[PDB]
């Protein structure tokens, strides 16, 4: 998972 | 606006680096006043309270420093008195005073006032019956009140709380049961995590001894009887300690806030001022460390850095200790500026696998990435990956334009892969383009935006500006820099808001450039409401002061446009024009  | 090498300078100058740190030792709970006061208040109230703060702040520690220092009348003697043969009872006595009561019963109202009830029923019929556990059980004494009885039990079972019944093959009897925590912290403080309630299943028991004075020792099933142990009036203060989140399990009781009415809250966070750092080396110095003015000075820049605060540092003592231990090490028992600055690094080195695979994709061409040139639609964008450390990369970004009816398609989201925050970042772009151009009605443009290679879930508003430059550029055909990373959230107004985990977002980007090779402009576009976060490593600012990497700071999605393509909205042959241009294009095709 990535986070903005 | 360009921030300068000297606008991002942030960390603390080093005179003397290996001069020894001599300072003295900080109170207990310093720059925690809330918590402080709170746990004086309960003290000076008897109130049961809770200490609340997230993991490794020394909760623990700052406590039991500051109920060492307390006073209190020496406890009562603590004592387990038979009323039968088949009940007991606990009893207070005056201080010393049970000594003398166990040697008069062992001559097998004499001066003994409050132990009347036992004498009483210790009346008789052995020699009125020949009829053949009767002397009493000593549960604790001591000498004085200073420091008050303080007692930890992390492991919060039946047992460890309540005492237990040992049987002597079966019977028991008074002098059979063992004290618990409760019976310990008579006269002082009971200590218990609030996590350990929960997870032993003690919530419901504890509450029951401190509103019923019921205190039951553990027993075991098989045994044929037991005592009846009376209730008693429980003499202490308990003190829970957890996180926001151990208590909220609790919380939802109507009972914990009944009982527990002081709330003792940590802050994250100090000030960061001369005081907390010179706090803090009389801390590391207390704490057994040979510290350096350099060594210090590191550790407390480390700890703004850990914030994400210019003016603010990591109030976690025991994150600072563990780094500090780490640097004590590489410092052959010396505490340096370098020995912190290497254990910083190797805690990176030690957790860098994941971004040496991703360079390497990306220098093989396996991950398809720009830092240099100009396109039209395409935007690096910068994401964190979502497992410690939260290492930066970007996330390339494209936008089409075609003509149709006023639709972004957010292909990630559509797909399953966007969350709610990241769906909602869409909806506001797609609010602010259908109010701000509205010459030919509704949109005549049809936008898709695409992470190109992104493989797993996306969450966060962050992209948000990179979507909406993006967008823009595919509406007017316009070229922009791919040497310059873009992060921030937009509103439907258009302006440019904070962002999280800023300094990672920049270094990730950093990393990219400088593993393909520096050119000279690259950089990134953040959000002017995140300048108070920006605590940037010595490598980008170095590279920042040395005109290799470039930091621009927006208010509004606009502003950020006219740095990617390299022209102002208006002075018109301006891209305001161009982005009218091509709506133009668009709305023609998509009318006959």
């Amino acid at each position: 998972a990535v986070y903005a | 606006m360009r921030l300068s090498y000297e606008a991002l300078e942030w960390r603390t100058p080093i005179e003397n680096s290996t001069e020894p740190v001599s300072l003295p030792p900080p109170p207990p709970f310093f720059g925690q006043e809330r918590a402080r006061e709170a746990l004086e208040l309960a003290i000076r109230g008897g109130f049961h309270a809770y200490l609340v703060g997230p993991p490794s702040l020394g909760k623990h520690e700052a406590l039991l420093a500051y109920l060492s220092t307390q006073s209190v009348e020496t406890p009562p003697d603590l004592l387990y008195v038979p009323l039968s043969e088949r009940k007991v009872a606990v009893l207070t006595l005056p201080s010393g005073q049970e000594i003398h009561l166990a040697e008069a019963v062992e001559g097998l109202f004499q001066r003994f006032p409050q132990a009347r009830a036992y004498l009483e029923a210790l009346r008789a019929r052995y020699a009125e019956t020949g009829e053949p556990q009767w002397r009493p059980n000593l549960l604790t004494s001591s000498s004085s009140g200073t420091p008050p009885p303080i007692v930890y039990e992390p492991y919060a079972t039946a047992p460890r709380l309540f005492g237990r019944l040992d049987y002597l093959v079966w019977s028991t009897n008074v002098s059979l049961i063992r004290p618990g925590a409760v019976h310990r912290a008579q006269g002082g403080y009971l200590i218990l995590d609030a996590l350990s309630l929960k997870r032993e299943g003690t919530w419901e028991a504890f509450k029951r001894a401190l509103r019923n004075g019921q205190v039951e020792p553990v027993t075991e099933p098989q045994a044929p009887a037991g005592l009846e142990v009376e209730p008693f009036p429980i003499q202490m203060q308990v003190i829970l300690v957890g996180t926001p989140e151990a208590f909220e399990g609790l919380e939802e009781d109507p009972a914990f806030s009944e009982l527990f009415r002081i709330r003792a809250e940590f802050s994250p966070t100090l000030p960061a001022s001369p005081e907390n750092c010179t706090a803090l080396g009389g801390w590391l110095l207390a704490q057994g460390f040979q510290l350096t003015q350099g060594g210090l000075t590191r550790l407390y820049d480390e700890a703004r850095r850990m914030a994400e605060q210019r003016d603010r540092m990591d109030a976690r003592l025991v994150e600072i200790r563990a780094l500090a231990e780490e640097a004590a090490v590489l410092g052959g028992g010396l505490l340096t500026a370098e020995s912190v600055e290497q254990a910083i690094a190797a805690r990176e080195h030690r957790s860098f696998l994941s971004e040496e695979e991703f360079l390497r994709a990306v220098q093989e061409g396996v991950i398809r990435l720009r830092t240099t040139g100009r396109a039209v639609g395409e935007v690096n964008s910068l994401v964190v990956v979502e497992a410690a450390p939260y290492w930066g990369r970007p996330a390339r970004l494209t936008a089409r334009a075609a003509p149709g009816r006023d639709h972004l398609i957010s292909i990630d989201r559509e797909a399953g892969l966007g969350g709610q925050i990241f769906h909602k970042a869409v909806l506001t772009l797609a609010g602010y383009l259908r109010s701000r151009y509205i010459e030919h009605g509704s949109l005549p443009v049809t936008i898709s935006l695409a992470f190109e290679q992104n493989y797993v879930s996306i969450e966060g508003d962050a992209a948000g500006l990179a979507e909406l430059v993006a967008a823009l550029s595919a509406i007017g055909n316009l070229p922009l820099r791919q040497d310059l990373a873009v992060t921030g959230a937009v509103d439907q107004t258009g302006k440019v808001l904070a962002v999280g985990a800023i300094n990672a977002k920049v270094e990730g980007f950093f990393r990219v450039c400088k593993a393909l090779g520096l050119s000279g402009t690259q950089g990134v576009i953040l959000p002017e409401a995140n300048l108070a976060n920006l605590t940037l490593r010595a490598e980008v600012l170095e590279a920042v002061r040395a005109g290799q990497f470039h930091i621009y700071a927006v208010e509004t999605a606009e502003q950020a446009l006219e740095i990617l393509a390299g022209a102002r909205m208006e002075g018109f042959r301006g891209l305001q024009e161009k982005i009218r241009a091509g709506l133009e294009a668009f709305a023609r095709l998509e009318e006959g």
